[PDB]
DNA sequence: AAGAGTATGGGTG
């Protein structure tokens, strides 16, 4: 449901997960990618306390 | 005598690809539209060209176009531009929408 | 106590810092109030006037 | 752990080998996403690894059978 | 690089005297070594202390207790490793007060113990009368 | 190097303005792990206008790492000392009492160097074999190198 | 203004700044006699005496 | 200290002594004045038979 | 006063390391400076490492060649297992600037030799350099065979073999 | 004066001296003796490799420690291989075996 | 290489020795070490800017 | 015809 969420993911976890094709990974991450985000980032004590 | 080395715009451009979550593919992609950059920040060949130079046909080309709209977004911003409205709409891209005009 | 008078070891500044090895020795204390002594030309033979 | 090392040198016997067990349990915490055996108190994972080796609850013939024991629950989960 | 070479060799260690003057009491010399040979108490001829025993601060004591002369220890030269020495040749580690651990360079430590001092040395330029009442003894 | 009396014997003062530049990449690191900064520039840049936070993070990163000083000439191995740093302000290091004999140092004028450990084995091998508090007997007599000298 | 450690002294042997010491405290002390005569306005017989 | 209890105890205790004694040594009022170095009244007497 | 080589010859090696060891402490003791025994002796057994053979025996030793210790002992304990006779030999005393350079490692010597000539005798020589002491593997960058990296050399010695 | 990375020579590829150029501290032969004393190892092969003249070994030591993974894999001197072309320039051969 | 990737992965080897040789150079070694002959004393052409 | 002594050159600091 957030970004931070999605951004923790890596790219083989989406792809193992069902009815994600490697097309629509790619429309992800070119949409993370004009935000200057990526998958595979790391983060400490998410969710953030809401 | 010797003298020392000195950082270049594709060295900075080479060390930010280097700490920036890439996958292998992506990460060949990265290094090949970096050498394909010149001097004032342009990209020099389509993107057919850094396809071909890849040497594989498992990948198309919206792979490349992500990863470099990713690598437009680096230090400075605007950098790998195919052409000037590229450049300019990237530039604007990171501005607040409360900007009057 | 009872008046009399006694001897004790001297609570002098020097000598609290040369007896217990806090700084200083015996020969630097006989330069210091004592007489310096004899004196060596750089060949190192003795001049018989001492300082 | 904190200020002296003698227990650990005293429960393995060598302070190289303490030193090289402790890198590797370091390297597991670390790394590996393993959980430490003690309460960690804002500790880095050196310090863990060395509170955990005075404490006797590792050492290098623990951390092979540990290993092989996980190496043999993976090659019997794979079939 | 090794742990025991097996040797039974060693030298004997006795206080240094010059004159009268008593420079090095044999503590000083034996502190931290292993015994090369089973010490015998100079009565008789019972053990005092057995083979191979690192002499720590407690068998010093006891060993100046009973008026312990000369002592034979191993040392690092009459060793029969080779292409490095073993731990018991050696002896006790100074800086750690344990026996030695394998995989020490020993060299090293040794030339840096004997050269840090080196910058305390200087480079520029008729009758027996003794003092105490004892036996005499002639050699 | 200047003296700190309050010191404890495992521990040495350092400036935190050599401290920012030394840990860089670790605060880098720990700025991006949480949330602070999405990209390495942003946290270059963070660190670059040193905000209240990286101040934060430096503290954290340095909490239980070892630094080792070194004083020149080095005549024997123990003029290299690994200490746990103490962030001070000013420009100056802060020395135990104790450990000058081993160095041979003294406050007028002298000047000391400082290394920072990169991977686990190095942290380990400055922790458990150059602390100072491993090293109280000399290595060539077996006697004490940490006793009490002039105004003590 | 200063406290300096009179541990470096004895073994230096440099006994100057001693007497040093005590030769400006009594340069001092004329001084805060002048000082002190001229804060309360007196005659100039007596500051030329002194 | 260090050959009866250890490591640990021998550093506990050489701190605690260089804690004390620099606080005794500042509570002394420990100085050096030009008067402490005495003189014998008899070196001129032995200067002169030499 | 007495050369220390005739000292070796007459009485032996214990005689020679104790009158080195005594000289150097007595140097050592007019500063009042303290230094163990064990050091100057393992500086002395760096200097008492060469041997010169007094008799070729059942070995392939030459009449009268100079060689390490350590070799011609391994020779003589191996042949005397086989029934056969060793080789004698006398020990030999040499300075530390002449032990130094008998050292069987050319990069090694041409680190803190002169440069030139241990660099055309090894190249006329056809060398060969196995990288086993500390200073060859910090040329290399390697981990040195002492301390923590110590067990790291022997394994890879038992994956050689 | 302090650095955590910066400029190198061209030729040797090692950090330069000074504070004006951001140079680094010096490890001269001492301290290697005094590390060698201690037995520390992986101190002194980590202060030979990625800190001075390994070049791919320092840009991986950086993407490691910036990942948080410490953990280094040591290389080759450059200075080595100077020494080695400058030796094959004076007309003998020496090259590296097995 | 055809294959970027590991053309890319194949320039950041390490070569794996356990000893050093050392010998003379024979002039058909020193031809196999060489990419070409030296001709001309010049180095930088001062008008192009360019070797 | 060998063998001991002197002069010269190389290396180190
Ligand atoms: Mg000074
Ligand atoms: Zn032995």
């Amino acid at each position: 449901h957030y970004i931070g969420d999605l951004v923790q993911r890596t790219e083989v976890e989406l792809l193992k997960t069902p009815n994600l094709g490697k097309k629509s990974l790619t429309e992800i991450k070119d949409v993370l990618a004009s935000r200057g985000l990526s998958l595979g980032m790391r983060l400490e004590n998410w969710p953030p306390a809401s | 005598y010797q003298g020392e080395t000195t950082q270049t715009l594709q060295d900075y451009l080479m060390w930010q690809v280097e700490l920036t979550p890439f996958s292998d593919t992506d990460r060949a992609i990265a290094t090949s539209i970096v050498d394909a950059v010149d001097e004032t920040g342009y990209l020099t060949v389509p993107l057919e060209d850094i396809l071909e130079s890849i040497g594989d046909e498992e990948i198309d080309i919206d792979e490349v176009e992500a990863v470099l709209k990713r690598i437009q977004r680096f230090d400075p911003v605007g950098v790998a531009a195919k052409d000037l409205r590229d450049c300019l709409l990237i530039q604007l891209s990171q501005f607040d929408k409360t900007t009057p005009w | 106590r009872d008046g009399q008078e006694e001897k004790q070891v001297s609570f002098n500044s020097i000598y609290m810092m040369a007896d217990s090895g806090a700084r200083g020795s015996a020969a630097q204390i006989r330069q210091l109030a004592g007489m310096r002594g004899l004196m060596a030309k750089p060949d190192g033979s003795i001049i018989e006037t001492p300082i | 752990a904190r200020v002296t090392v003698q227990d650990a040198v005293e429960k393995i016997g060598n302070r190289f080998d303490l030193v090289l067990v402790a890198a590797r349990r370091a390297r597991q915490m670390q790394v590996g996403g393993k959980d430490p055996l003690v309460p960690e108190e804002n500790d880095k994972t050196t310090v863990i690894a060395l509170r955990e080796i005075e404490e006797g609850l590792i050492n290098n013939q623990i951390l092979d059978v540990r290993e092989r024991q996980e190496q043999q629950e993976q090659e019997a989960a794979e079939l | 690089t090794e742990d025991d070479c097996g040797t039974h060799e060693g030298i004997m260690m006795t206080p240094v005297i010059e004159g009268g003057d008593v420079k090095e009491p044999l503590r000083d010399r034996v502190l931290g070594r292993v015994t090369a040979e089973d010490v015998l108490k100079p009565g008789t001829a019972d053990i005092l202390v057995p083979r191979n025993t690192l002499l720590h601060e407690q068998w010093c004591d006891l060993l100046e207790e009973n008026s312990v002369d000369a002592v034979k220890v191993r040392s690092v030269v009459s060793c029969d490793t080779d292409f490095g020495v073993c731990a018991h040749c050696y002896g006790r580690d100074l800086a750690r007060g344990h026996i030695i651990n394998k995989g020490e360079a020993i060299g090293v430590i040794a030339a840096q113990s004997i050269g840090e001092p080196g910058t305390q040395l200087t480079m520029r330029t008729s009758s027996i009368q003794v003092k105490n009442k004892g036996s005499i003894k002639l050699s | 190097i200047t003296v700190g009396p309050y010191l404890r014997l495992h521990q040495c003062g350092l400036p935190k303005k050599m401290a920012l530049e030394l840990f860089k990449p670790f605060i880098y690191g720990k700025l991006e792990l949480r949330g602070l900064a999405t990209t390495i520039k942003a946290a270059k840049k963070m660190v670059e206008r040193e905000e209240a936070v990286v101040w934060d993070i430096l503290d954290e990163v340095i909490r239980e790492h070892p630094v080792l000083l070194n004083r020149a000439p080095t005549l024997h191995r123990l003029g290299i000392q690994a200490f746990e740093p103490v962030l001070i302000e000013g420009k100056a290091i802060q020395l135990h009492p104790l450990v000058c004999a081993a160095y041979n140092a003294d406050f007028d004028g002298d000047q000391m160097a400082v290394h920072v450990p990169l991977t686990l084995e190095a942290q380990l091998e400055a922790r458990a074999l150059m602390m100072s508090t491993n090293n109280i007997l000399s290595p060539a007599n077996g006697e004490p190198i940490i006793v009490p000298s002039q105004d003590v | 203004d200063i406290v300096l450690n009179p541990l470096g002294v004895p073994s230096r042997m440099n006994i100057g700044q001693i007497l040093e010491t005590h030769l400006g405290m009594a340069a001092k002390g004329i001084g805060d006699k002048i000082n002190a005569m001229l804060k309360q306005q007196q005659e100039v017989a007596k500051l030329r005496e002194f | 200290c260090y050959r009866i209890l250890g490591l640990k105890p021998t550093v506990i205790f050489a701190d605690q002594i260089m804690y004390t004694g620099f606080a005794y040594a500042a509570r002394s009022g420990a100085s050096v004045g030009i008067d402490d170095m005495v003189i014998p009244e008899k070196k001129h007497e032995i200067i002169s038979e030499a | 006063p007495e050369a220390p080589h005739d000292i070796l010859r007459l009485r032996g090696v214990h005689a020679v390391t104790r009158y080195i060891v005594n000289e150097v402490q007595d140097v050592y003791r007019l500063q009042g400076v303290k230094i163990n025994d064990k050091h100057i002796e393992v500086i002395v057994r760096q200097m008492l490492r060469k041997a010169t053979i007094v008799n070729a025996g059942s070995s392939d030793f030459l009449e009268g060649e100079q060689v390490e210790y350590s070799r011609v002992k391994i020779a003589n304990r191996e042949l005397e297992a086989n029934g056969k006779v060793g080789a004698t030999y006398s020990r030999d005393l040499l300075g530390i600037t002449k032990a130094s350079l008998a050292t069987e490692s050319f990069i090694s010597a041409a680190s803190f030799q002169e440069t030139t000539r241990v660099l055309t005798e090894a190249a006329v020589a056809g060398k060969r350099d196995e990288l086993r002491g500390l200073k060859e593997n910090v040329i290399v960058g390697r981990l040195i065979p002492a301390g923590t990296g110590y067990a790291y050399h022997q394994d890879r010695m038992r994956r050689r073999a | 004066h302090a650095r955590s990375t910066g400029s190198y020579s061209l030729v040797t590829q090692q950090p330069l001296g000074g504070k004006a150029q951001f140079g680094g501290q010096r490890f001269g032969e001492m301290e290697v003796w005094a590390l060698e004393a201690y037995g520390a190892a992986y101190t002194l092969q980590e202060m030979l490799t990625v800190k001075s003249d390994d070049v791919n070994g320092r840009t991986k030591m950086y993407k490691n420690i910036v990942d948080g993974n410490h953990q280094m894999e040591p290389g080759m001197p450059e200075s080595f291989n100077v020494l080695l072309k400058e030796i094959r320039s004076l007309g003998i051969n020496i090259e590296l075996e097995d | 290489m055809k294959d970027l990737l590991k053309f890319l992965k194949a320039q950041t080897k390490t070569e794996e020795f356990d000893a050093i040789k050392i010998a003379l150079a024979s002039p058909d070694m020193i031809r196999s070490w060489s990419f070409g002959e030296v001709k001309k004393p010049e180095t930088i052409n001062y008008r192009t800017f360019k070797p």
